[PDB]
RNA sequence: UCUGAGAGUUUGAUCCUGGCUCAGGAUUAACGCUGGCGGCAUGCCUAAUACAUGCAAGUCGAUCGAAAGUAGUAAUACUUUAGAGGCGAACGGGUGAGUAACACGUAUCCAAUCUACCUUAUAAUGGGGGAUAACUAGUUGAAAGACUAGCUAAUACCGCAUAAGAACUUUGGUUCGAAUCAAAGUUGAAAGGACCUGCAAGGGUUCGUUAUUUGAUGAGGGUGCGCCAUAUCAGCUAGUUGGUGGGGUAACGGCCUACCAAGGCAAUGACGUGUAGCUAUGCUGAGAAGUAGAAUAGCCACAAUGGGACUGAGACACGGCCCAUACUCCUACGGGAGGCAGCAGUAGGGAAUUUUUCACAAUGAGCGAAAGCUUGAUGGAGCAAUGCCGCGUGAACGAUGAAGGUCUUUAAGAUUGUAAAGUUCUUUUAUUUGGGAAGAAUGACUUUAGCAGGUAAUGGCUAGAGUUUGACUGUACCAUUUUGAAUAAGUGACGACUAACUAUGUGCCAGCAGUCGCGGUAAUACAUAGGUCGCAAGCGUUAUCCGGAUUUAUUGGGCGUAAAGCAAGCGCAGGCGGAUUGAAAAGUCUGGUGUUAAAGGCAGCUGCUUAACAGUUGUAUGCAUUGGAAAC
């Protein structure tokens, strides 16, 4: 939806320029100008009818992992690997939570040595070779009561805290709360924080970083202070108590098994065999 | 021109041969405003003859608005 | 702003009508109260005369119609003269085009007045306008632009308009002129010169 | 680059051959005259230096100055 | 880029720095600690701001609310 | 007419001094939040870091050859310029690094200056000579090209003759290290176009030739004056100081050389270090004044770096040369080519600035008689709310406050809110259609009349007519022009300072914070939602400056104890200083005179609908100078 302005028209060579003011129909030129451009657009300034032609695009298949050596080195691999993109529509790049580095996809590893090849010499990346990592969930065995705990004075009256929680793992019913308590011996507004002590680790591992997920409890006894008080101290003590927890019983992670549908024209399945 | 962009405004400025414009000036002769033409504008009538007096051409197209004003006419005894 | 979207709500916080009941029309039983609810047998804690050069800036700042910066602007343009500026300074805003139109009886408000001004439904001495800027002198002469004078609407507003003595208007060709400047006394003069020059510290 | 400068550039390297040339005609000619006095070359001198300074070659305020310290100094007769 | 280093408080609901995450340094007031004379800024960074204010919205992420 | 606003903070309470912070603006300001537009100006402050392509300078065929070509049997009508020669290319651009000064600005003497093209007017335009570009042949090569020979033209250049006036010299008349006047010893200038007329030979029109004087323009030198900081920079310097001789020099001068002599400056801050383009001016303040040196202007200075040179009036020259340094590029590896602090633009840095854009339309500069040509000068449009400024987000009626939301902790209600709905109006912007600008009649050219040296025509000077110059623009603007309220507002704060309070969560945590500082069971200070307020297509907000900050004190402060009187004294220089009467007028005041540019503000006005803006009259001290004044 734009007016494009061109300068000039050209012959690009490895020697130099070779420009030529016009060109009949049907032929082939390059343009200097027309300040965004990307593959398969139609321009027009004779008013006259836009078109497309494009019958295929390939997508990419392998995925590759590179970690970055700089900061400003990752901004640049960010950027120059949207001009890639921008130059041949035949890949996509990535920088996603599920990995946090260099996502990167194509065809063939000497296709990768002229893109760091590229980057090295112009783009001035010093991009190094890694391996790929990919997210996975974790999950734990069905462990016993658990118990958070915590005294430290923070600045003025002491910070207390004591609860006794039972966490059930059961992937059929998720988060839990049954109130307990038949004589009042906690306060109401503890029935929160306590909670609260769980949500902060509903998502995250204590042993790989990777999500705990499936967390029952329900609140079956604590402790606080007569005349003293503390509201987040059940929270930091949960989530101690979900490190102890950790700590006990032998959690295990669950990695994502892809199906792969590869196909041979049954002359190279002795590949398919010795590989799988 | 200069002033208001879009506005044309032309004082008649002093040269002799090789002062470029909007700077030093020997005297001004006056103002011009060649938006509506008819030479509407004040001179003091004796600069454009200090000029005449001790050469120093003036520019050549400002000729038409002293035609008007008809320096000729008090010119035309520099050579008797 | 020129449409500020609310007119009552900050009316009904100052207290100030057009001439004596334009701002309340028995709507929602017609009382003298704030917009707001906290309540209304106290209005605020902190007491200060910079409140009522607020609540004084304010009513003239839109019981004319005008912005801050043409406000500065303005003030400005009156300190050039020399004299009792105060006095100076509300002929000035009185002398506005909507302002003048709207005494000649031509206009319901002063938003109406900048609503026609502004669609082109006014013109005097070959000189179309559309910014409520005009000032009015001795010896201007006002026509409508009768183009539009189909309007039923705005001869309706003139049938009751309200008619002003140091100038002269005509009910029905939709005509005027500006005989003599503002006087003080003939007009509202709940804004006090001594609060409008106390808050003049810009310099 | 410039096609007028090279113009240039060629066409004062020949005048600048022909003028150093009579140049050091000059210079001759003022170093016979340093070598003995005589009213002839002194002639001959100021003939030669009035075409000079006619020229743009030569200054007419340095030829003027020359000539009255060659005269001031001939005239201790 | 200069050698000197400066500490700072970092103001917000949790944190998008990341070990060695792009900073921008401006000046700022802190009186809790001799060493903090400056704060990061939200909404033009590696960091994109965060939501939870609409009290203040221009010293930080906060967006108008999408309604 | 000009002439200064407070508030808070050490304390059980309460006062002095004193800092800090806010209420005010301003910016070449990023970036949030974003956002409709019209003009209006601006848009490397940062690496004087290096860089592709197009542009940044050409022009004269009425000065010539010379070849070539369209039409020509031929003569050639015409074309066109690779080339010589003519002018210009040093003017125009941007940068501000080094520069601490005669750089700048002012007043100045240039008894030391020069300036081609103009200015009034004067003197002449006689001839002679031979190379050479180009062309041709060859060696050397893709090119680069060089080296020989032959072929020439010209306003190119070199003699001869001729000099009005000039220089040079001698005698004679002049001024408050000099100038004018009569006579003469010496000496020197050149060219041909274009046209008319005339059989011709001549003559005339006009360019130009060569000379002269009025000028002015331009550049340069000295002079007094003012124009950063630093004592944790005490002595500093020896063509240095002086003259002579000689030389160079547009020109005076150790500018340079030879001879000797011995200083020269300095505590009244030299010399040295950081640092700076300067100034006008921008901002702030009531002023005195302080900050900065944006755009714009004038002066100086630089030009990848350091030197050296020629050119022409004029350069040590952004894109003229030579060398070296450093870098890049091409190559046939023989050898060369190249200089964006020209425009755009790139790469990097950088939070932070654009178009790898258009017309030479007007005007400026160069060439030309002219057709006109060249011009990133100039003017436009692009991007940007970057700032000032206008302008949309509608307008009249319409309610015991529609839904909701919130609180009423108890249940009318109160609230956002006549804003909703609805009646109807209208098109700033958005849409249809048509008309259609000016700036551009400037400019030469094509035709007349008179005028005039010259009559024989040809030439010009104006009064008049016609030929056109448009990127802009499809613009501005207009039109009983059409659907249509339809195309939309954010914004920080709400304890006090300064203004606007309720509720949920909140529990010295999360947190918020210009200051006071708050928050652990009722937070009006946190997030939350309502409501409330202040600004507004901007609002946040730190770097930025002054005012408040009389918070280094002439204006306009103090030192007994809050900070400070040296431990005291002998005192040089310096500052101040009894009375009288005299000259003179240095300070000083005052009246005329030259100058203090442009621009900004101030006042008056003109133009755009209105200001912003532009243009216009005065408006700016001060320096020198003439005349009074003698109180200190």
């Amino acid at each position: 939806n734009k007016k494009e302005r061109v300068s000039r028209l050209v012959k690009m060579h490895a020697q130099n320029r070779n420009e030529i003011e016009e060109i009949r129909a049907g032929d082939i030129c390059a343009i200097i100008g027309l300040k965004d451009t990307t593959t398969g657009e139609t321009l027009v300034d004779d008013k006259i009818d836009v078109q497309l032609e494009a019958m295929q695009f390939a997508q990419p298949v392998i995925s590759l992992a590179v970690e970055p050596k700089t900061k400003a080195d990752q901004e640049k691999m960010s950027i120059a690997l949207s001009k890639l993109a921008e130059e041949d529509p035949t890949f996509k790049t990535f920088t996603d939570p599920e990995t946090g580095q260099t996502i990167i996809a194509g065809m063939g590893e000497l296709h990768l040595d002229i893109l760091v090849d590229r980057m090295r010499r112009e783009f001035k990346v010093e991009v190094n070779v890694g391996a790929p990592q990919v997210s996975f969930r974790e999950t734990f065995n069905k462990e016993s009561e658990v118990e958070g705990k915590y005294i430290k004075q923070s600045g003025g009256r002491g910070q207390y805290g004591h609860v006794k929680i039972r966490f059930e793992p059961n992937k059929d019913k998720g988060f839990e709360f049954v109130d307990k308590i038949v004589g009042g011996r906690i306060p109401r507004e503890y029935i929160k924080p306590v909670q609260a002590g769980l949500e902060n680790a509903m998502a995250s591992g204590p042993l790989a970083g990777y999500p705990m997920i499936d967390i029952k409890a329900t609140l079956f006894d604590g402790s606080f202070h007569e005349v003293d008080s503390s509201e987040m101290a059940f929270k930091i003590a949960a989530s101690l108590a979900l490190k102890e927890a950790g700590k006990v019983c032998s959690p295990v992670l669950l990695e994502p098994i892809m199906a792969i549908e590869v196909t041979v024209p049954e002359q190279y399945f002795g590949d398919t065999m010795g590989d799988i | 021109r200069m002033g208001r962009v879009h506005y044309p405004t032309y004082r008649i400025v002093a040269v002799d041969s090789r002062v470029k414009r909007d700077g030093k000036y020997i005297a001004l002769i006056g103002h011009l405003n060649p938006a509506l033409k008819e030479n509407k504008c004040k001179i003091d009538e004796a600069v454009a003859l200090e000029w005449l007096n001790k050469g120093a051409k003036p520019t050549d197209t400002v000729r038409s608005l002293f035609s008007q004003t008809g320096l000729w006419k008090k010119f035309v005894e520099s050579k008797k | 702003m020129k449409y500020t979207g609310s007119i009552f709500k900050r009316s009904r916080r100052l207290g100030f009508s057009l001439l004596e009941n334009n701002k309340e029309f028995s709507k929602g039983k017609k009382r003298k109260t704030i917009p707001g609810q906290h309540g209304n047998r106290f209005r605020s804690s902190t007491m200060s005369g910079y409140a009522q050069q607020l609540q004084e800036k304010q009513r003239m700042q839109y019981m004319y119609g005008i912005t801050d910066k043409q406000f500065r602007r303005l003030f400005r343009l009156v300190l050039k003269q020399r004299g009792n500026l105060a006095v100076n300074l509300f002929r000035v805003l009185e002398s506005r085009l909507d302002n003048i139109v709207y005494r000649m009886g031509f206009a319901p408000t002063r938003r109406s007045a900048r609503q026609l001004v502004n669609h082109g439904h006014v013109l005097l001495n070959d000189r179309t306008v559309d910014t409520p800027s005009i000032i009015l002198n001795p010896g201007d002469k006002v026509r409508l632009k009768a183009k539009t004078i189909k309007i039923p609407i705005v001869k309706a507003a003139s049938e009751s308009g309200v008619v002003s003595p140091f100038v002269e208007t005509n009910n029905k060709t939709f005509e005027g002129t500006y005989v003599r400047f503002p006087e003080r006394s003939e007009l509202p003069a709940g804004i006090n010169e001594s609060y409008v020059v106390e808050w003049y510290k810009r310099l | 680059n410039i096609k007028s400068n090279e113009k240039r550039l060629r066409q004062n390297i020949k005048r600048n051959l022909n003028n150093k040339g009579q140049k050091t005609k000059l210079k001759t000619n003022v170093k016979n005259f340093h070598k003995e006095i005589n009213l002839d070359n002194l002639g001959n001198v100021y003939s030669q230096a009035d075409r000079l300074a006619r020229k743009g070659i030569i200054s007419t305020n340095r030829a003027r100055r020359l000539k009255s310290r060659n005269v001031a100094v001939l005239n201790k007769t | 880029t200069n050698g000197f280093e400066v500490l700072t408080y970092i103001p917000g609901e949790g944190h998008n720095l990341q070990e060695h995450s792009v900073t921008l340094l401006r000046g700022g007031r802190v009186k809790d600690l001799p060493g903090v004379r400056y704060h990061i800024v939200r909404g033009t960074l590696d960091t994109v701001g965060v939501e939870k204010r609409r009290q203040q919205r221009s010293a930080y992420g906060a967006k108008k609310p999408k309604a």
